[PDB]
């Protein structure tokens, strides 16, 4: 809990298991078997009252995410592909948070 | 020492657009991202648009995107909100304010020194 990123306190997830995603194309398969565990495997998140509903929670959870990541050596094609996984991840935090929200 | 102040707003006809203000005090609002928020009656504020301080990158809501735009002009201290097609759904206080952080975000913990609000109403 509390955690800061740029400088903006109030960030709050546990550690999930990286899935494998399928692109659609060799080449990005392998890539991302080769450099799966270089990607984020938690989450940064707000509480559920800040946002109006899941895709805008998600964006921030995507975008901090990654932010943090790649602040604390990524490519393009790293950043894209975090972009997959780490959405997956959000969507799961946010399921997560809304029904602890709703009790 | 920031700090804002919305001006615009009223009645529109759906369909209809109208440009809100966000009039800034003190000597740094180039230095700031900003954010519009808007409070439908019985919720809370939730993100509109975002744009940094230099102004070269904006954000929006899914529902107002390609409908608003978000711009600021840092020489006169203001930023502002174009408002095209409105809905009934886009009745609401609109509220702007200060980013937190180097990151603008949409959750409303990203942000602070809340204007006091100006009306949007949609005619009925």
């Amino acid at each position: 809990a509390g955690a800061v990123v740029g400088g903006l306190g109030g960030y709050m997830g546990s550690a999930m298991s990286r899935p494998m995603i399928h692109f659609g194309n060799d080449w990005e398969d392998r890539y991302y078997r080769e450099n799966m565990y270089r990607y984020p495997n938690q989450v940064y998140y707000r509480p559920v009252d800040q946002y109006s509903n899941q895709n805008n929670f998600v964006h921030d959870c995507v975008n901090i995410t990654i932010k943090q990541h790649t602040v604390t050596n990524f490519t393009e094609t790293d950043v894209k592909m975090m972009e997959r996984v780490v959405e997956q991840m959000c969507v799961t935090q946010y399921q997560k948070e809304s029904q602890a929200y709703y009790d | 020492q920031v700090q804002l102040q919305e001006s615009g707003g009223g009645l529109v006809q759906p369909g209809g657009s109208l440009r809100l203000s966000c009039a800034a005090s003190g000597r740094t609002f180039s230095s700031y991202n900003m954010g519009w928020f808007r409070q439908a009656p019985g919720k809370g504020r939730e993100f509109v648009a975002s744009i940094t301080s230099s102004g070269d990158k904006s954000d929006y809501t899914d529902s107002v995107k390609g409908r608003f735009t978000i711009s600021r002009d840092n020489a006169k201290n203001t930023m502002y909100l174009q408002m095209n097609n409105l809905k009934p759904e886009d009745t609401a206080t609109y509220y702007c304010a200060r980013g937190l952080g180097i990151y603008i975000i949409r959750a409303r913990g990203g942000y602070d020194h809340w204007g006091q609000g100006t009306q949007v109403t949609v005619s009925s």
